[PDB]
């Protein structure tokens, strides 16, 4: 596990080319996330 | 100490979690190589993950962050897809999950797009796809994602391609 950048608790990956992509995030301490929902699913074949 | 409680499809909480799952699918620049080709999911089950110790562990750290950031945890609900979902629900997230080759360093990665997290269910780059058919676009096999409560605190902004 690396360290968060000094003065910060996380890193935000902002998209800067694909205008439709949403943000991604990185935490460097396991205690900063709680796995609240487990979702079971299938991807669906487009028609 | 983890128990899983099934939500009914008639429950507003089931419905709001399904909607975030469905409405955050996008197309991916790999044409579907890693997560498969799809526009939407068939949601089979949504379970609430209940562990008192892991919860208290999260809320303790949340309070620490919040107090370092003018009483603002900057808490989000984000997706995580992983081959190690069983370890996470029972033991929580920890340094064994740090993604050494990740573009923002060795940390634990979460996505606003459910379909981004889908790309990692069967491993980095989709691995070899499902255990049963070796198909990264398998439409048969049941997949699992976590929808997680995440404390961002003061977040470092990385503008990136
Ligand atoms: C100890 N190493 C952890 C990283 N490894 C993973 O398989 C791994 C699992 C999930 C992810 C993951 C899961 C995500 O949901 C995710 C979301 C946005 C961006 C990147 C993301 O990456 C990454 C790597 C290999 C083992
Ligand atoms: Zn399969």
């Amino acid at each position: 596990m690396a360290h968060s950048p000094p003065g910060h608790h996380s890193v935000t990956g902002r998209p800067s080319v694909n205008g439709l992509a949403l943000a991604e995030y990185v935490i460097y301490r396991g205690e900063q996330a709680y796995p609240e929902y487990l979702i079971t699913y299938q991807i669906m074949r487009p028609e | 100490g983890t128990i899983l409680i099934d939500l009914s499809p008639d429950d507003k909480e089931f419905q709001s979690v399904e909607e975030e799952m469905q409405s955050t699918v996008r197309e991916h620049r790999d044409g579907g190589h890693a997560g498969g080709i799809f526009n939407r999911y068939n949601i089979l089950k949504i379970q609430k993950v209940c562990n008192k110790k892991l919860w208290e562990r999260y809320t303790h750290r949340r309070k620490e962050v919040s107090e370092e950031n003018h009483n603002h945890a900057n808490e989000r609900m984000l997706f995580h897809g992983s081959p190690f979902v069983n370890a996470i629900i029972h033991k929580g997230f920890d340094e064994r999950h740090a993604y050494i080759g990740g573009m923002f360093g060795a940390g634990i990665y979460f996505a606003e797009n459910s379909s981004k997290s889908n790309q990692y269910v069967y491993g980095i780059g989709g691995g070899t796809g499902c255990p049963v058919h070796k198909d990264r676009s398998c439409y048969i096999c049941h997949r699992q994602l976590l929808f997680c409560r995440v404390t961002l605190g003061k977040s470092f902004l990385q503008f990136s391609a």
